[PDB]
């Protein structure tokens, strides 16, 4: 995308989302990041939406294939699961590479830095879902470390109802439950996040209230599933 | 369980 | 896919469908066709399902972008619609190339030959949806010619309830209404097809009855929309 | 209107 203007890449990413062309969306946003400038709030959301949808489809396909493979236990199911797995790992590596070169290091405001560190935690989490053995350990720790740094900044710099802070806590709680084998930590984090947000809703406008309560309901939905 | 969606919908 | 066994390609196409990986599915089935052997009934369905889903997603994206472009009337919307359009045309050309090299010429039984000629009509129809001007004319005629040959064989060789004969009539009726500007021909074909199938249902088993009545309802749904 | 689907569903 080196020959396309930054503004044209952003415009085409928005069109790609409307057309449900998420692979295109992700390619346009990768090209925009590679222009080297920082991303605005809206541009960060386009980047995240694009790759979350691409990797979300890969994850769903990997889970279908992994289920068939486990029931089976010729080489074809394993070979095809491996193919999908390699593709998924490649997309995660691409996103992590954008964050490392150089989105995180240039992000100084709490909103941007937390957003990118939450993404870093998420893409290491997706790598951990398909990892085995000792590789799993260092990948799991990388996710943990990114989420922890994001949590530390969010608790110092953002109110407890901030939607980025809430979504980070939601995703880190999923990490604890599904990856780290720490269901009690997951439940504790979701409960404390929910309760601290509840106590701060009185400060918010109608539109901010709607955003914060939407994510609080996601925390509650997980707590209902886990308890 | 569920993680954050890409958009509010 | 030249180095993968035919049977492995077929197996992986079935896995790809289960995983909703239709681009993979289509690539596996293209590789299977290119082995040079004829396709069984089930294999013909895998080929059609794969490419119908790939091109169906492209068509939906092209329609979203075409709508935005028409409302707008910078270059970005037109450029991106053109990109999606070129991709769509490339997939249609690939399918038409498989049919021409050499699926149709080797298909002697009515079920196979009608199936492939219906596909040929459909992929020229998808090309016609995005074509303009005089290019449109020869593309429209190519669709018409393929559907007409399929109709002639189906009426001589298949009962009026045969699901391939019914789906061919359904799609040719859509061609008349949406491409050829012949809504009366479309309505006439759908009505006569429906009525002739109704009169032959008494000959069918429970499972065949279910198949034929399902497609008859699709014909009826179009007639209700068009009248 | 509607053309034939890939599968009965
Ligand atoms: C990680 C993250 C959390 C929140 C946002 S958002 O505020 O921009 N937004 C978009 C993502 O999904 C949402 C659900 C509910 C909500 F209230 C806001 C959002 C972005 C990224
Ligand atoms: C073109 C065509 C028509 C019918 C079939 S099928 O009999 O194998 N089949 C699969 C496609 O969708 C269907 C809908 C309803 C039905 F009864 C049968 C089918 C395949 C291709
Ligand atoms: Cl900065
Ligand atoms: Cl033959
Ligand atoms: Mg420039
Ligand atoms: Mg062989």
């Amino acid at each position: 995308m080196g020959s396309m203007e930054r503004a044209s890449l952003i415009q085409k990413a928005k069109l790609a989302e409307q057309a449900e062309r998420y692979e295109d969306m992700a390619a346009f946003m990768k090209g925009a990041v590679e222009k080297g400038e920082e991303l605005s709030c809206e541009e960060r959301n386009l980047l995240s939406v694009a790759y979350k949808n691409v990797v979300g489809g890969q994850r769903a396909a990997w889970r279908v294939l992994s289920s068939i493979e486990q029931k089976s236990n010729g080489p074809e199911v394993r070979e095809y699961r491996e193919k999908v797995e390699t593709e998924l790992q490649g997309v995660c590596d691409t996103v992590l590479g954008l964050l490392d070169s150089h989105l995180i290091k240039e992000a100084g405001d709490a909103e941007s830095r937390v957003f990118y560190l939450k993404m870093k935690g998420d893409y290491y989490r997706y790598l951990a879902e398909v990892a085995t053995g000792d590789d799993k350990k260092r990948i799991i720790d990388s996710a943990r470390s990114a989420y922890q740094e994001a949590m530390d900044i969010s608790k110092k710099e953002m109110p407890p109802t901030n939607p980025i802070r809430l979504g980070l806590a939601l995703n880190f709680s999923v990490f604890h439950y599904e990856i780290a084998n720490s269901p009690e930590e997951a439940i504790s984090l979701a409960k404390t996040t929910f309760d601290e947000a509840m106590a701060d809703l009185h400060t918010l406008s109608e539109d901010s209230y709607k955003d914060s309560t939407l994510i609080m309901q996601l925390l509650r939905d997980n707590l209902t599933l886990w308890t | 369980a569920g993680s954050i969606p890409g958009r509010r919908s």
